[PDB]
RNA sequence: UGGCGGUAGCGU
DNA sequence: GGAAGATCGAAAAAAGCACGCTACCGCCCGCGTGGTGG
DNA sequence: CCACCACGCGGGCGGTAGCGTGCTTTTTTCGATCTTCC
């Protein structure tokens, strides 16, 4: 009789939403990946969800109706098309559990020798080569003059990615 | 003639409907149907006749 | 073009962003969502 | 020194 | 004698609601998150 | 160690629901009869 629902939640909200409808007793699921991030300036390994802001949550609605779990403070709605809510199939979810991939992550990616784009500092406007992160505050790169390009280290903030 | 129209024939069919038409898109429930008409009317929370 | 949805200077450090300017963002943010989702192979219901 | 939304007012 | 055209009223959705002008008020993404100075 | 000056991703807002609510005219659709037949 149990089913499964998919759920969009607000933004930055996600565990306090989680945290909320265990506490409503149904079962909850989120994608975790962790994975290198800029984090304003500290290029850090940390876990962010897979498919941000959905969330796969397994109940009754004879138990507890449907208008609990929408207003839990801090489910933003139901994935709904059409009038009802949408019913995901199982093969989806058994599909999501053993789903255990590996991504770059398009925005955070200054991996070793790629080409980054820097738009500050003395050398701003110039694409250069992400070779090596040197620490965490100043990621190294290979800085292009008129002549050549020099190993150089410079503030993470300074260049974005082309 | 008014019941002659009506098709529902039960309080359960009748609370259905009321809910139904209420909140659309929700699935009927008994338990959701009979709190909201309850708590529409005879509860002071948020029908308050000054 | 910029100029017909242009941001006004406030003279308070902020600046008045027109509608058409928010629902150009609305619509760049939600292109980029769906594109790195697509990437990602996300499934059949998230994609919808 | 640019826009709107609300309010009030003038002439019809 | 059941299916397709008629129609028929009943309901639902869209667009419009004068012109100039003047003055004041309020705002010009909010919010969870973060770093820094008193 | 606590108040307050940025900040950078989302979107109805807020809440373990509900909020809406004193117009007229024109156009479109739809259930319900109907009706008319092949």
């Amino acid at each position: 009789m149990q089913s499964w629902y998919l759920l969009y939640c607000k933004r930055g909200q996600l565990q306090r939403a989680q945290e909320h409808l265990e506490r409503q007793a149904v079962n909850c699921l989120a994608p975790m990946i962790t994975l290198e991030k800029i984090v304003r300036g500290k290029r850090t390994a940390v876990s962010e969800p897979l498919f941000p802001n959905y969330l796969f949550v397994e109940f009754d609605p004879e138990v507890i109706h449907t208008t609990t779990i929408n207003a839990t403070r801090g489910v933003s709605h139901f994935v709904r098309f059409g009038a009802s809510p949408a019913i995901v199939p199982s093969a989806v979810i058994h599909q999501l559990s053993v789903y255990k991939p590996k991504d770059i992550v398009d925005p955070a990616t200054p991996y070793p020798g790629d080409k980054v784009i820097i738009t500050e500092g003395a050398f701003e406007g110039f694409q250069a080569i992400f070779t090596e992160p040197d620490g965490e505050a100043r990621s190294m790169l290979l800085l292009n003059l008129i002549n050549k390009e020099i190993k150089h280290s410079v503030k993470n903030t300074e260049f974005r990615k082309l | 003639e008014t019941l002659r129209v009506d098709p529902t024939n039960d309080r359960l069919s009748a609370l259905v409907e009321i809910y139904r038409m209420m909140r659309p898109g929700e699935p009927p429930t008994r338990e959701a149907a009979e709190s909201l008409f309850e708590n529409l009317f005879f509860s002071e929370d948020r029908y308050d006749l000054s | 073009p910029p100029d017909l949805r242009p941001l006004v200077p406030l003279d308070g450090g902020r600046f008045a962003t027109s509608d058409l300017n928010d629902l150009y963002r609305r619509v760049i943010n939600r292109n980029n969502r769906l594109k790195r989702l697509l990437d990602l192979a996300a499934p059949d219901i998230i994609v919808r």
